[PDB]
RNA sequence: GACCCUUAAC
RNA sequence: GCGGUAAUUCCAGCUCCAAUAGCGUAUAUUAAAGUUGUUGCAGUUAAAAAGCUCGUAGUUGAACUUUGGGCCCGGUUGGCCGGUCGGAUUUCCAACGGGGCCUUUCCUUCUGGCUAACCUUGAGCUUGGCGAACCAGGACUUUUACUUUGAAAAAAUUAGAGUGUUCAAAGCAGGCGUAUUGCUCGAAUAUAUUAGCAUGGAAUAAUAGAAUAGGACGUUUGGUUCUAUUUUGUUGGUUUCUAGGACCAUCGUAAUGAUUAAUAGGGACGGUCGGGGGCAUCAGUAUUCAAUUGUCAGAGGUGAAAUUCUUGGAUUUAUUGAAGACUAACUACUGCGAAAGCAUUUGCCAAGGACGUUUUCAUUAAUCAAGAACGAAAGUUAGGGGAUCGAAGAUGAUCAGAUACCGUCGUAGUCUUAACCAUAAACUAUGCCGACUAGGGAUCGGGUGGUGUUUUUUUAAUGACCCACUCGGCACCUUACGAGAAAUCAAAGUCUUUGGGUUCUGGGGGGAGUAUGGUCGCAAGGCUGAAACUUAAAGGAAUU
RNA sequence: GGAUAGUGGCCUACCAUGGUUUCAACGGGUAACGGGGAAUAAGGGUUCGAUUCCGGAGAGGGAGCCUGAGAAACGGCUACC
């Protein structure tokens, strides 16, 4: 180990270390489009939102606030970016 | 970063902090006190001359036994009373009593030769003539 | 770091790497603007302006989108609080606390909170009056503190 | 907090070139500290390193040969007149016929023996040998 | 359970 | 250390050694002394990290803005070796040190009596024009520190060139001829402390410019005082399109104009987490009772006893009992707090770290004389409570005691104050912030991934477990690369290969943390803090 | 304004508390005249410098003054101690 390619990690061990540990620091979180059954009202949503989103269209909460991700509410689907 | 400052503008720091720590340096506190010109019995000179008052029988400090031979001696210019050691064998005779001596340091910087307790100075003049001439049989006191 | 902790935790959002982003953002600059604008004017600080712009909606972050930040965006059209909200919460967490320390003040842990609290306001409000964010002469003073939050 | 930015680079290669390994990553990445590696680079007691763009400050991967003995940082940056190179060389420089004081001058940051011969002087950064 | 001391005399 | 009756140490003789017309001694001072430490000290235990946090001055403080590429050149060229003397010639090679020109690059541009590098041109080179190897006419070369360069250390001195004072210290003299004329070289040259000038130096390092434009460009169109010389009858003043330092007055031009978002810091938000804090409440033993009942008469206590309580019933047994304190067992190489410290339940009140964040601000930071908050126990005023234990205060053993250790008691002593006090082996005897340097598991928080295992109404929200990561924390296995005097050390390493930032402290032992003093305190005392004198050791870690 | 050879709170007629200060003012000590220099040195330093040169001050202690271009002179004067 005293020799090693430091500026072409492994996929591997790059996503096992944290975020600010690898070579240039990203966001492990990501967006996702949400919607309820039935209305679209396709809504964008942070993984890590922290705040209790509902649709555009009417109250219909989609996630609630969770100390990391998001949990999303019991009815609905999501799609990812 | 070691203790002491090292910024490019901390010489004042480096200066003041030195002169507070010189002080516990003994010879630059005694220097700067003025102890020997304040307290010491020659007042800061190499020699002094002075008056014998008594002959004296101190004692050796252990191990040793032995009477060294000294003299009380007033000191002429500040009338302080010190104590002086009539050096070799015999020489307490030469110096009997109330003559004029000229005394010097033991060569401890202000302490004790030896297994002597309390004696700083030692006869080396007696009457304006050298102990060791007496010793020696090389000069002789004046009779009258 | 933490100033007045011992705490030495690193936990921070990592920005990612592009600046003209996301490529999935089908909306305009322009409509986050006025986005933003109506979040400020129903009494939302930047913070929280940015979080729910971010929440429920696709905004990575509107210096990414638009071409400012939203503290930038609010001072431009005349939104931008009087003093900083990190000022303003600082103050408003020591408006709390002294009125908790009236009411126990055997609370010396509590005391000794204030003390850091005002430290951190103090050191704030200097640096904002070093920029010239806040006027020359602001003070914090706690005996008004609490009827001038707002 | 951090201070000198070449102080930690220089420590990160120093601590790498003491357990033998071959490359270290280099935080933040100043230019100063650029200007350092390539004079280091040029007389060869380093080899090649790469700037990492990280759109925040740069990262630095350099490759180590087995060569460089010591690298370090003089802190405060002292002011040196062209007299007092020597004392300077003298004292930190294992011999003469070898090791470089680097300094920066207002012609730029180079070895000692670079500004005896274009005859400048300026502020000492640190040496390499 | 109780239990103090020990050459000045090469 | 030698001398206490074969002393290599004293008194002498002999011999010998060192320096030598000089050699001892005394006192200071320099080196030795890395024992004052900027270079360059030490602070776990040898002396020394303030109890702990805040905090001003001081010191210090992340990154970023022209980091590259071509062209040619009066210039010691070392050698491709006797064309510029036992001897060396720039063209088939040096780092060329530097200069100028292009590459968006710009070293302020305009007055004219001089007309300079420019296809305005009489023979292999100027008889019309664009400018720094030439020039006086602009308030404007951001502010500095740090350059190189030197207009300068009065002489003497120091370093030092020459010199036949006989040498030398020294001195600044001298040297040489047509034997007899006269002539001539010297008396150089050199920042051992720091502030002015420098068409060439911006690398390093800062409170500088244009952010509700008050910005730039000016020969866009105006217009607004002017001691106004050049030209017009008294000296002088009163008047225009003039050349000049005026308002951003505007149908102008300009990619018009505040770098990143530091595994810096602050703030916000989310779910948490904790014996962190405060105020109320709510529960679990003893001590003293009460009415029971039991009795021989014992109980208590100890190494063994004794003091002591027992008809009047001690001790012991068993539900409505007045109190006060404490929070066991769970409880750990566990948690929280800045430390001191914090452990029953529940309610309330503010606070906090860590985590997560594609939120926000943007260098707001680190450490800190002075200054400030908190600060165990004991102690000190003051009212309430006083169960328990228990500094002080009487029996027994020791006897020479035992006004000690052990028994039994027992006052003061752990709750609320204007409250005070401010000290502890306040310890990790390890200052804080930052970076890096080996291994390996576990644990506390928090996240991430595994349709992993198990769980109401059994496999329709989850929780609790298991693996893998990760951030933060309490810690954990070695005389281990490295460090150390060693003990030992996950820092006590990256330290003679000595410099990341910064605060405090120490300089042999004692006298002595002892005040002639000052200051705080009700006092007890705290903080600050010597000298005389006296010592050759005191001390640390090992070994036997 | 006066005085001075001349500037100047140098002195005389007013407001304002102006000036200095932890970047150490102001007090205290100096066995303190300052410097060129000396001794000692690996490099940095430490100590000394009454004294051959330069500057300052003094003529037993203070004070005052005449003459003179120049002195508050002392191998000039005046007074007190």
């Amino acid at each position: 180990v005293l020799v090693q390619d430091l500026l072409h990690p492994t996929a591997a061990s790059e996503a096992r270390k944290h975020k600010l540990k690898t070579l240039v620091q990203g966001p492990r979180s990501y967006f996702l489009d949400v919607k309820c059954p039935g209305c679209l009202n396709i809504t964008t949503v942070f993984s890590h939102a922290q705040t209790a989103v509902t649709c555009e269209s009417c109250s219909t909460i989609l996630c609630t606030p969770t100390g990391g991700k998001a949990k999303l509410s019991e009815g609905t689907s999501f799609r990812r970016k | 970063g070691k203790g002491k400052p090292r910024g490019l503008n901390s010489a004042r720091k480096l200066r003041v902090h030195r002169r507070n720590n010189r002080w516990a340096e003994n010879n630059y506190k005694k220097r700067l006190l003025g102890t020997a010109f304040k307290s010491s019995p020659f007042g800061g000179s190499s020699h002094a001359k002075g008056i014998v008052l008594e002959k004296l029988g101190i004692e050796s400090k252990q191990p040793n036994s032995a009477i060294r031979k000294c003299v009380r001696v007033q000191l002429i210019k500040n009338g302080k009373k010190v104590t002086a050691f009539v050096p070799n064998d015999g020489c307490l005779n030469f110096v009997d009593e109330n003559d004029e001596v000229l005394l010097a340091g033991f060569g401890r910087k202000g302490k004790a030769k030896g297994d002597i307790p309390g004696v700083r100075f030692k006869v080396v003049k007696v009457s304006g003539v050298s102990l060791l001439a007496l010793w020696k049989e090389k000069k002789e006191k004046p009779r009258s | 770091g933490r100033m007045h902790s011992a705490g030495k935790g690193i936990s921070s959002s990592a920005i990612p790497y592009s600046r003209n982003a996301p490529a999935w953002f089908k909306l305009s600059s322009e409509s986050v603007i006025e986005q933003i604008v109506k979040y400020a004017r129903k009494g939302l600080t930047p913070s929280q302006i940015g979080v729910l712009l971010r929440d429920a909606h696709g905004v990575t972050q509107a210096r990414v989108i638009t071409g400012n930040k939203i503290m930038r965006i609010l001072k431009s059209n005349g939104l931008a609080p009087e003093i900083p909200e990190d000022l303003y919460y600082l103050i408003k967490k020591a408006v709390s606390v002294r009125k908790h320390l009236e009411r126990n003040r055997k609370d010396k842990d509590a005391k000794f909170r204030l003390i850091l609290i005002e430290s951190r306001i103090h050191r704030l409000a200097r640096y904002y009056r070093t920029v010239a964010v806040l006027p020359p002469n602001w003070k914090y003073e706690s005996a008004t503190a609490s009827a001038l939050v707002n | 907090t951090r201070s000198s930015v070449l102080a930690d680079a220089l420590n990160a290669i120093n601590n790498a070139e003491k357990t033998g390994k071959r490359q270290v990553l280099i935080r933040p990445s100043s230019k100063v500290i650029i200007k350092f590696l390539q004079v280091m680079q040029k007389h060869g007691y380093i080899g090649e390193f790469e700037y990492i763009d990280d759109h925040r400050s740069g990262k630095i991967v350099v490759q180590l040969n087995g060569r460089l003995n010591k690298c370090g940082v003089i802190s405060p940056r002292f002011n040196v007149k062209i007299g007092d190179i020597e004392k300077w060389t003298a004292n930190l420089l294992p011999a003469r016929q070898f090791g470089y004081v680097i300094l920066t001058t207002s012609a730029g940051i180079m070895d000692h023996e670079e500004a005896r011969r274009k005859h400048v002087s300026g502020k000492i950064l640190g040496f390499v040998y």
